RNA sequence: AAGGAGUCUAACACGUGCGCGAGUCGGGGGCUACGAAAGCCGCCGUGGCGCAAUGAAGGUGAAGGCCGGCGGCGCGCCGCC
RNA sequence: UUCCCUCCAAAGUUUCCCUCAGGAUAGCUGGCGCUCUCCGCAGUUUUAUCCGGUAAAGCGAAUGAUUAGAGGUC
RNA sequence: AAUGCGAGUGCCUAGUGGGCCACUUUUGGUAAGCAGAACUGGCGCUGCGGGAUGAACCGAACGCCGGGUUAAGGCGCCCGA
RNA sequence: GACGCUACGCCGCGACGAGUAGGAGGGCCGCUGCGGUGAGCCUUGAAGCCUAGGGCGCGGGCCCGGGUGGAGCCGCCGCAG
RNA sequence: CUCAGGGAGGACAGAAACCUCCCGUGGAGCAGAAGGGCAAAAGCUCGCUUGAUCUUGAUUUUCAGUACGAAUACAGACCGU
RNA sequence: GUCUACGGCCAUACCACCCUGAACGCGCCCGAUCUCGUCUGAUCUCGGAAGCUAAGCAGGGUCGGGCCUGGUUAGUACUUGGAUGGGAGACCGCCUGGGAAUACCGGGUGCUGUAGGCUU
């Protein structure tokens, strides 16, 4: 009573019925597996980002006000070109009006 | 059946090249890997600590964690119905900067420079990579001599 | 806009070639049908269209 | 190659890609026998890939024309130089034919090799075809027609069209 | 023949409500007319949500309604609910709210009407804003049901906080071999 | 020719329909031909399940921030109204 | 192992089991949907960039096998 | 970059877990319609035209019909040509 | 000043149609009994049975005609096996 | 510090004891089976030692992507050199 | 042009023999009281400056060996896909694309980073 030992004959056809899909690419991947010392210090940086908030708006509102003084310192043939202009429903409206007023 | 050993069939895969044995060079030590860098994996048999497994040899991934002597890499692995995102800690001698993204970055800076250019000149410059087109119609000069007549040679039993 | 113009067209549902095929299983330079027949695709086009 | 119908006789000129090393390659002309120009270009690339180190992707077809018979109204002796494969071994030959056109003589040569040596057209490799004077011929099957006062009858005229009078009364006559 | 695959030819989605209740089936007729006779996508979303099962329209709490209508810009608007507006009793102040829902519970209705707002039905909403203008579509937490704690990666697998199916919870109910580093292993 | 084989009860999961909804449920009990049905009880909601988890257990048990005044440490922190 | 029609449609493979005529598990299947649309994805190619030690080849290159002469001093 | 295509996602889930054949690669064996692998396609689950016959070969996959044309095969007669 | 719209209805464009194990849907397919309903059928002939009769439906099946027979039977909306 | 091996020398000393010079890419050795790796070393000889200690998590290998075993990067301590 | 200290790529840099080295340097060299270590101041460590490029080192040479890079080998060997191609087979030819490696024959024989010198 000997039986078949091992094969992968139909396996490559079974894999492609629902497809071989890559893992779900998301922005902001998890920080799980990152080393504990740098992960601990990053949490301390996030804990005190709110400390210099009133100094941060004093720079970003300064930049937004300086944006005003930055931006206000600066502040195939002629036949087929004519016929495609007349055939325009909006641009050739007065040209079609001229043609309709050409036969009276 | 085969064994489930960790280094089975790695005889030529983890061997050093011919006349490239001995002391490992130090430029593979004193180069900098940061998070998000694209890194290909090539196992070296001189150092034995932090060796990647044989299924990651010749693969390419992205660094997510950097330690004192090693980096952590997210490598795609083909497993039996699907692809998994593996996180492997590989010591720095098995690690090389991949040059596949380098051409893309040099093209990004070229495209940004060529888009800053020709905005004040009003023209339109091609930024897509077109494939190899059919060649344009040209004249071949047979100046002087006629083309040489080629004929098949007779057989010689040189066995 | 060749990509858009060609993708707008449905793939052409052509009949069987009148007169007959030469040999379906072999290349055109072997006296068959498969592969690149450079100027002679029109002869198939009139008998198949 | 499949020797379909009668062959046409093509002059095919090709060259290599112009490179920074070889800025102008020499042009190579060949004398191809093929049913059409699509087969003729493929046989040109086969022969030139056998002789020179030049491939279809590394080269181009500069010219491919059908060059005709300069005199298809006189009968000519054609000597053809062969290189063929047998079931065990490959051999060279020289054969002689009588024809009005060079391509007709080579067409007759392909049927002759297939008839006598069971040599298919892919094993047959024509290497030189030459118009031969009647005093330079060698085969007695061709030299027997070099007679100014040639004379023979048609001795046993077998009756063709055996099915239009299909049920007939008189028995057929073969003497004419 | 063609080498196409007929596995995904039939999309599963709902064309009609499975329920046979005739008051819902008249609102389905109304918003089916409105979705094809207007270009407003609000009527399409309302008509599609009227088809859905009871688990696909979970109830809103009044407190979640207060916070989702307290946001800036969306004042004097009609909150449109396809499910049920239930009362949430851990809130003390109720402002006035213009409400459209399929069902409003009896104690939430009293609190809304005592606050001074209005409670509409969907025919009243179709008469008031046929294209659903000045409305805020809201829906309940769909993963709020207890059934979703047992879903996902299986328990007894590394990094899987999936609730197992136990006949009861306690000291000696699935807490020994796959859970302890002492007895066997821990995932 | 006739009979002849995934049924019934209990338990669980998931989906679906209905009612009520942070509640819900009288199934046990009681009141008042079909009817052994239907109706009603609310200080009959006991009780079940849900609303709180975690620990073996003793047990414990689900945002904070700013400012002023005071005390201490040497401008920040801690404690205190 | 008892009526009809319609639609979709397999597997004899992985791992574990006193497992080898059987189960559990993953895979293949079906049904129920839902979230969006009215960027993403691909049993494919092109262009870059890495990986290999098979086919071939080599033994006047290491290891192992192996045939013949020739020139040499002690 | 080209070409093409609407995708993503969550529950519940039957049957199966004896396989076999063919081009190429390939192990044991003198060999086997033998035993054992890799890849792809089939048969199993599938009718149809051809190979006289026929699980697997060649062509081509199937709702019920009319007209036309083909594939692989053929065109003395059986037997259409 | 035609018809329409059993909206669970009606109508219009395309594409497609193999199937074992298996899964799902639709049955104005069929059997028996119950709650409603056909001012239902019936000794001027019910059920059942027979039929070289007329038909409908892809099909499961069904409706009429003739004969036989002598007392009960069926359609629709739900329910149950 | 340099090994295996070889050459030329030196009383007994010879094929082979010990000393010295030169060549020596590893032809040695690293406990074992084989493969990979290694020369101011991972080999040999010395000096000091107990990182073969305590404690969380993460990862790889087998894999169902579960365990056990084995392994890799860290982090918190106390240490050795 | 060139050297020294520390290097990068690790023979185009290695190996054998010969020739030439101005100046600074690098060395050989002279010693053992101190630091230090040995059977032995030979090595290592220390204190020096009489002599010398002899050697190390640098540059160059050899129809040099090696190494590196090309041609030939050769569109050969091999190989993706195809045929109701051949052959009794063994195997081979053709279509469609890709394409090696010896022997043999040429060319070359370290580039360079930082800091500091000499050639004033
Ligand atoms: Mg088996
Ligand atoms: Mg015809
Ligand atoms: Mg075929
Ligand atoms: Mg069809
Ligand atoms: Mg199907
Ligand atoms: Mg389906
Ligand atoms: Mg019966
Ligand atoms: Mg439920
Ligand atoms: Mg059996
Ligand atoms: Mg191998
Ligand atoms: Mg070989
Ligand atoms: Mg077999
Ligand atoms: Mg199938
Ligand atoms: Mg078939
Ligand atoms: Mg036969
Ligand atoms: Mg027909
Ligand atoms: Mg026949
Ligand atoms: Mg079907
Ligand atoms: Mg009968
Ligand atoms: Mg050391
Ligand atoms: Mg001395
Ligand atoms: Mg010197
Ligand atoms: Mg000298
Ligand atoms: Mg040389
Ligand atoms: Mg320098």
């Amino acid at each position: 009573a000997k039986s078949k030992n091992h094969t992968t004959h139909n396996q490559s056809r079974k894999w492609h019925r629902n497809g071989i899909k890559k893992p779900r690419s998301q922005r902001y991947e998890s920080l799980k597996g990152v080393d504990p010392k740098f992960l601990r210090n990053m949490r301390f940086a996030k804990k005190h980002n709110k400390k210099g908030l009133k100094k941060m708006q004093a720079n970003n509102a300064k930049a937004m006000a300086a944006r005003a003084e930055a931006i206000k310192a600066l502040v195939v043939s002629r036949k087929l070109h004519r016929l495609a202009y007349i055939a325009h429903p909006k641009l050739g409206r007065r040209a079609r009006a001229r043609i309709a007023r050409g036969l009276r | 059946t085969n064994t489930k050993g960790k280094r089975r069939g790695t005889r030529y895969m983890f061997s050093r090249p011919f006349r490239k044995h001995g002391v490992v060079p130090l430029a593979t030590y004193m180069r900098i890997y940061k998070k998000g860098d694209i890194v290909d994996i090539k196992g070296m048999g001189t150092v034995q600590k932090g060796m990647p497994h044989k299924c990651y040899h010749g693969k390419t991934g992205r660094v997510y964690n950097v330690t004192q002597h090693a980096v952590g890499i997210v490598v795609n692995k083909q497993v039996k119905g699907k692809i998994l995102a593996k996180r492997i800690n590989v010591r720095i001698e098995h690690i090389k900067h991949s040059k596949s993204r380098d051409s893309f970055l040099k093209r990004v800076k070229e495209n940004d420079q060529k888009k800053k250019e020709a905005k004040e000149k009003g023209t339109w410059v091609q930024l897509k990579r077109q494939p190899a087109p059919p060649r344009e119609a040209h004249f071949v000069r047979t100046n002087g001599k006629e083309p040489e007549l080629l004929e098949p040679i007779p057989y010689e039993f040189m066995a | 806009h060749f990509k858009e113009a060609n993708n707008f067209l449905w793939p052409f549902k052509l009949s069987s070639p009148r007169g007959g095929m030469k040999k379906k299983t072999t290349h055109f330079v072997e006296g068959g049908d498969a592969g690149n027949r450079e100027d002679q695709i029109n002869r198939l086009i009139r008998r198949m269209n | 190659m499949k020797a379909s119908g009668t062959l046409r006789e093509y002059k095919v000129v090709g060259r290599c890609l112009p490179t920074p090393k070889c800025r102008t390659p020499p042009l190579y002309r060949m004398r191809i026998f093929a049913p059409n120009h699509v087969v003729a270009k493929s046989r040109f690339w086969y022969f030139v890939s056998q002789l020179k180190k030049m491939k279809k992707s590394s080269g181009e077809i500069v010219y491919c024309g059908q060059v005709f018979e300069k005199s298809p109204l006189r009968v000519k002796n054609f000597g053809i130089w062969l290189r063929y494969d047998s079931r065990s071994g490959t051999h060279n030959m020289y054969r002689e034919y009588r024809d009005l056109t060079t391509a007709g003589a080579v067409t007759q040569c392909y049927r002759d090799m297939g008839a006598r040596h069971r040599a298919r057209a892919h094993s047959i490799q024509i290497m030189k075809v030459e118009e031969i004077a009647a005093s330079k011929c060698r085969r007695p099957a061709v030299k027997q027609f070099h007679d100014s006062k040639i004379k023979f009858p048609l001795p046993h005229r077998v009756l063709r069209r055996q099915h239009k009078p299909r049920f007939t009364t008189k028995r057929p006559n073969t003497f004419f | 023949g063609v080498d196409i695959r007929h596995n995904k030819d039939r999309k599963v989605r709902r064309k009609e409500p499975k329920s046979q209740d005739i008051y819902l089936r008249l609102l389905v007729k109304l918003y089916r007319f409105l979705a094809r006779r207007t270009n407003s996508t609000f009527n399409q979303v309302v008509l599609k949500r009227l088809f859905m099962s009871r688990t696909n329209r979970p109830p809103l709490s009044l407190s979640r309604m207060i916070r989702k209508m307290k946001l800036p810009g969306r004042e004097n608007k009609t909150a449109v609910v396809v499910g049920t507006v239930t009362d949430d009793v851990r809130v003390q102040e109720v402002p006035k709210l213009k409400v459209c829902a399929l069902r409003v519970t009896s104690r939430a209705r009293s609190r809304i009407l005592k606050a001074g707002g209005k409670i509409l039905t969907f025919d009243q909403l179709a008469l008031d804003s046929p294209k659903g203008r000045g409305t805020v579509l809201l829906s309940g937490p769909r993963k709020g049901r207890e059934v979703y704690r047992h879903f996902g990666k299986a328990p007894g697998t590394p990094h899987s906080h999936t609730k197992p199916y136990v006949r009861s919870k306690g000291r000696k109910f699935e807490r020994a071999r796959g859970r302890r580093a002492s007895r066997g292993y821990k995932n």
